[PDB]
């Protein structure tokens, strides 16, 4: 909860608006619940004893998600350590042999059972994965879906962008019987109904949602509980295959679910090629933060480095056309007099030639190409070294250089700006520290003890389990406030010290 | 109580109410309630 | 005290007592904090280019053994990459120290089947083990700098 | 450097009125002070 609090933190003061502030807020706050519930669930303490086993097991995998990921790390620089001692030969220990080349015996064996191992652990950390994280997931669409469908009339008063995948995609939960299933409001349909319902119409509302008016009026009439026993038929007939279809291309479309499928092919893979294993080692970018951090430096400005390489495969076409047309006769990279090997006779082979070569020289083409002196052109040909040298050797990579250093520092100075900002002014209320300090210690006392972000989460807690028979005036009016969305109960810009500043004083 | 009765009027004349504030005649600001017109907020608005 | 004892032992210990100047000279010190600033982001870069050097000698090792002949004699071949960890040493050791790569240094793939896969690969371990990762490391201690 | 220009223009044109000068800080003593007043105080839109 303290990392899922500090990166919320970031994306806020970085990433944020002032009027949306407190609206994310209260998101965070909610996904925040939810995860609490979940972690609450995972916590350690014949279809019955069958189904206590496997949630003991799922528990169990979901509590070491992380250690698994780790344990898969570590036995796939085992395996690549292993790997490093495989050899080539004509002959058994015209097709080759590859074999480990070791004294011990043990390794061969040793690297079975690693790569057994591997690739169950990457089929635990994929249901880890399934079992912690998806939940959220799912929680997150849904209650996006929901709001979008109560206060904007999604898919009622508008419609998707027939380029909104997602929106597109939700069209297929609408109507399913079970839409809201991990977001708690299990009254979304209703209200919809009641909100868009006349303007819309009851009926076409009722249609499009898949609700059934006539017997909805009936629940509420009286009480009616079924009696499912443990039957797989039952099982089966309880299965919501439309919501279950949404539900796989919405996991399907996550990213880090896709990472996990694409580690766990990749294992059966190796059981297939020893040697796929190493795709394994690229795992380090995703599992250390310092290397993640580092990665993010090229990362951050990717479409700029890839417009720049761009950039240059253009001036080096236009290098090859000049010599092309100019300095056929110096691209001769035979020394046998007889069999000459011209690389620029075809602007195909000549434009490799470049690309290939002159780039990768140190000094350009010339280094490559035959000497001008003496020649007609010469003072051509120079010039046209020397401005190659310049422009694709000297420039265009140190612009490659400069936007990575670029991205050092703009990052550095993203969380340095994070960190003045949440330590010079209050998250809640927005008044600078300097006003509250007159006090001594008046910021520390202000932001631990009267606008303390941690203390309006437990207050959403503390009301959302508290009656609402028992609620104050004050409770139900911010209850009220919440249940409405209206953020107004925030204090913005305000606070009690300065509401009785005088009477304080 | 009137505002409440106008809530639709206001909400529908929303988009048109041009509203600036001046240094007047008077030395003091004064605030300026004027009509856009919907051809202008559009011309406005086109990406260009 | 123990390296000058040492210096008796062997008058060329007495050199290891000329890195003092780094604790002696201030403006050296502040030098030099440019570059253990980041030291730990210096350790990782480094072992991220190891890894990728090691993923592109797997690829060499699978599919481009016969460019890796380092021997004219036609008599006695010397080949560098028929055995992962020979090929692995000479990757690291001399491709990553070439101004072009490893390309500068394996035969050259004109007119193999595989010649277009030759040059992607040269290519590719051009821009990023040679552009990319130094420049990295460049940076790195630019920002510390700054 | 030109990062720098990018991210001064765009701090300037959210801590303070493009019209009047005024600070945001000033207006926020309002919730939402210094959105209400440059999106139906002083717009520039609006004096368009
Ligand atoms: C997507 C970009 C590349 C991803 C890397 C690997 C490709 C994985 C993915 C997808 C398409 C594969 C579909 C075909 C699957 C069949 C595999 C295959 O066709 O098997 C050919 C050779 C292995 O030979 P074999 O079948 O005779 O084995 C002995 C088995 N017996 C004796 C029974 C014949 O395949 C080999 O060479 C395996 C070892 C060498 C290949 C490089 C893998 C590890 C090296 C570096 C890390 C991965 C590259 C990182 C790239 C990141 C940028 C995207
Ligand atoms: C932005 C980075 C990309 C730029 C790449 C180039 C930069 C560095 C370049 C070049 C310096 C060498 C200039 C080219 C050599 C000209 C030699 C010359 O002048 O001999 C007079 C010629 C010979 O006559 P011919 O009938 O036998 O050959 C023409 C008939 N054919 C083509 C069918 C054989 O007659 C003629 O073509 C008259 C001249 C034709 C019109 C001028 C076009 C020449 C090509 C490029 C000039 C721009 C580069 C200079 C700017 C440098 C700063 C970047
Ligand atoms: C800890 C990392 C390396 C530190 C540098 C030196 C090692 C010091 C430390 C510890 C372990 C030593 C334990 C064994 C002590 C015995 C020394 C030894 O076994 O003596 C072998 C040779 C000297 O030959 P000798 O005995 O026949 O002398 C003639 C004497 N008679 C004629 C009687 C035979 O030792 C030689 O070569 C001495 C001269 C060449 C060795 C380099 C020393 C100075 C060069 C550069 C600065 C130091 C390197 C900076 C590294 C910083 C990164 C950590
Ligand atoms: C992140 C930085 C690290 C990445 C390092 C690599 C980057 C630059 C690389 C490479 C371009 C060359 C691609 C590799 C050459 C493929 C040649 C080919 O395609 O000939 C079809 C082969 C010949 O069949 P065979 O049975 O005789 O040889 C297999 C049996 N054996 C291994 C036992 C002999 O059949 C096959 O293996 C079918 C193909 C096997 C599956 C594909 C794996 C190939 C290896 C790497 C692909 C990823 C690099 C491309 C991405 C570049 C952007 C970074
Ligand atoms: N409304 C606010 N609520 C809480 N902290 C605030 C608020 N406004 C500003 N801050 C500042 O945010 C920082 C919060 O400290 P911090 O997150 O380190 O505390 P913590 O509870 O020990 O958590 P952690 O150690 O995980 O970071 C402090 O500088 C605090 O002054
Ligand atoms: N006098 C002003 N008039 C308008 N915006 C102002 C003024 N002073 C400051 N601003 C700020 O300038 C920014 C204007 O926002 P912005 O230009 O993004 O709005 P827009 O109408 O959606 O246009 P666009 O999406 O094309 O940028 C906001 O941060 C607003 O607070
Ligand atoms: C085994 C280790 C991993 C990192 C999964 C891997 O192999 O990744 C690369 C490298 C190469 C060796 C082989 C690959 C095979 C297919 C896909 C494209 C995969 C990337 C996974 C995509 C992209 C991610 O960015 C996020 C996401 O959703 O899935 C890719
Ligand atoms: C007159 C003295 C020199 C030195 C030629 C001059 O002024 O500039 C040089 C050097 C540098 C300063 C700038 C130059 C760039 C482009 C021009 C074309 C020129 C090359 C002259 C061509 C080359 C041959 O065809 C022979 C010939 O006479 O014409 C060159
Ligand atoms: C079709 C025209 C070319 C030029 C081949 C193309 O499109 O891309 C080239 C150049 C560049 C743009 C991108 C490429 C990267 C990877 C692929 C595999 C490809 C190599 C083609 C292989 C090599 C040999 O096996 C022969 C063969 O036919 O297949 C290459
Ligand atoms: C606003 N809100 C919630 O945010 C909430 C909730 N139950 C759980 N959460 C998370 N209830 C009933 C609720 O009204
Ligand atoms: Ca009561
Ligand atoms: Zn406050
Ligand atoms: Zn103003």
């Amino acid at each position: 909860v303290k990392e899922s609090k500090r990166q919320f933190i970031f994306d806020v003061v970085n990433e944020g608006g002032e009027s949306e502030k407190m609206e994310m807020f209260v998101s965070f706050c909610e996904d925040t619940i939810f995860e609490m519930q979940i972690a609450a669930q995972i916590s350690e303490p014949f279809w019955g004893e069958l189904e206590v086993q496997r949630v003991k097991f799922l528990n169990y995998l979901s509590r070491n998600f992380y250690t698994l990921r780790f344990l898969a790390l570590f036995l796939a620089f085992a395996i690549n350590f292993i790997l490093l001692f495989y050899k080539v030969s004509d002959s058994p220990p015209n097709m080759v042999y590859y074999f480990l080349e070791e004294s011990t015996g043990y390794m061969e064996p040793a690297l079975r059972c690693l790569s057994l191992l591997h690739t169950l652990v990457a089929f635990l950390c994929i249901i880890g994965y399934n079992c912690l994280k998806v939940p959220l997931v799912i929680f997150k669409r849904e209650k996006e879906l929901a709001r979008k469908l109560e206060f904007d009339g999604l898919y009622i008063t508008e419609q998707p962008e027939d380029d909104d995948v997602k929106g597109q995609w939700d069209r297929l939960v609408l109507n399913t019987p079970s839409f809201p299933s991990n977001y708690w409001d299990k009254f979304v349909k209703r209200k919809v109904l009641d909100k868009h319902g006349d303007i819309f119409g009851r009926e076409r509302i009722a249609e499009l949602l898949g609700m059934d008016l006539a017997s909805l009026e009936i629940t509420a009439h009286n009480e009616r509980k079924p009696d499912p026993p443990p039957g797989l038929l039952t099982w089966i007939m309880s299965i919501d295959v439309k919501y279950q279809i949404w539900k796989f291309g919405v996991i399907f479309t996550d990213n880090s679910f896709l990472y996990l499928g694409w580690y766990m092919v990749m294992s059966l893979l190796g059981h297939y090629n020893n040697f796929f294993f190493a795709a394994h080692l690229l795992d380090i970018a995703m599992g250390v933060k310092t290397l993640r951090t580092i990665l993010s430096s090229v990362t951050h400005n990717g479409k700029q480095l890839v417009m720049t390489v761009g950039l240059l495969a253009v001036v080096v076409y236009l290098y090859t056309v000049v010599a092309f047309n100019f300095f056929r006769k110096f691209y001769n990279k035979s020394e046998d007099e007889d069999e000459p090997d011209m690389k620029c006779d075809d602007m195909m082979t000549c434009y490799l030639f470049h690309m290939y070569v002159g780039v990768r020289a140190g000094g350009g083409i010339g280094d490559e190409i035959e000497d001008p002196a003496g020649d007609e052109y010469e003072l051509y040909r120079v010039v046209f070294d020397i401005t190659f040298f310049f422009f694709v050797i000297v420039i265009l990579l140190a612009i490659i250089q400069g936007l990575i250093i670029d991205a050092f520092g703009e990052l550095r100075d993203q969380q340095e700006q994070v960190k003045e900002d949440m330590e010079t002014k209050c998250f809640i209320c927005g008044i600078g520290s300097d006003y509250f300090d007159t006090t001594p210690h008046g910021f520390e006392t202000h932001t631990l003890e009267e606008h303390n972000l941690a203390n309006y989460m437990f207050f959403l807690m503390y009301l959302i389990n508290k009656d609402e028979t028992e609620h104050t005036g004050q409770e139900s009016y911010v209850w009220k406030m919440y249940q409405e969305r209206c953020w107004d109960f925030f204090p913005a810009g305000d606070c009690f010290r300065k509401q009785y500043e005088d009477q304080l004083s | 109580n009137f505002l409440e009765l106008a809530e639709s009027i206001l909400e529908y004349f929303r988009p048109y109410l041009g509203r600036i504030e001046i240094m007047g005649a008077s030395r003091r600001i004064e605030r300026i309630y004027f009509e856009i017109s919907e051809t202008n907020r559009a011309q406005w608005e086109m990406p260009q």
